[PDB]
């Protein structure tokens, strides 16, 4: 069957134009974003310790 | 006679899109900017205009000597 993509039309009223102004102006994206969701560096890094440690095969 | 499909215990996972929280949007933004400005310069005023008042017992010192 279908689905359909990108094809949205924005608002285009007094409202929501000054939603869009305080995301290009003020940036309310790129630091909600991209401040918080790379960091996020708190998770435990899975490394393999290779001359000691070796990783998983099968028979 | 040992194959694999459970006979139950399945989800599934989700197919969706979702995290749009907002997130303080909306004439509430533009105002607590402006409102956090005005605080700024009233906290001139009060240390620019003081400072204009030392400057001048500095240049006081000055002229009370040099004859």
């Amino acid at each position: 069957t279908y689905k359909y993509v990108n094809l949205r039309e924005p608002s285009m009223d007094m409202k929501s134009v000054t939603d869009r102004a305080a995301q290009t102006l003020l940036w309310t994206e790129l630091i909600r974003g991209l401040g918080m969701t790379l960091s996020y560096l708190f998770r435990e890094p899975a490394t393999i310790n290779y001359p000691f440690e070796k990783g998983p095969l099968s028979p | 006679k040992q194959d694999m499909p459970p006979v139950g215990g399945y989800g599934p996972i989700d197919y969706k899109r979702n995290l749009p929280r907002r997130g303080l949007s909306g004439y509430s933004m533009f105002a607590v900017g402006i409102g956090a400005l005005l605080f700024g310069y009233w906290s001139m005023m009060k240390w620019n205009r003081e400072r204009r008042r030392l400057q001048i017992e500095d240049f006081e010192a000055r002229i009370a000597l040099m004859p």
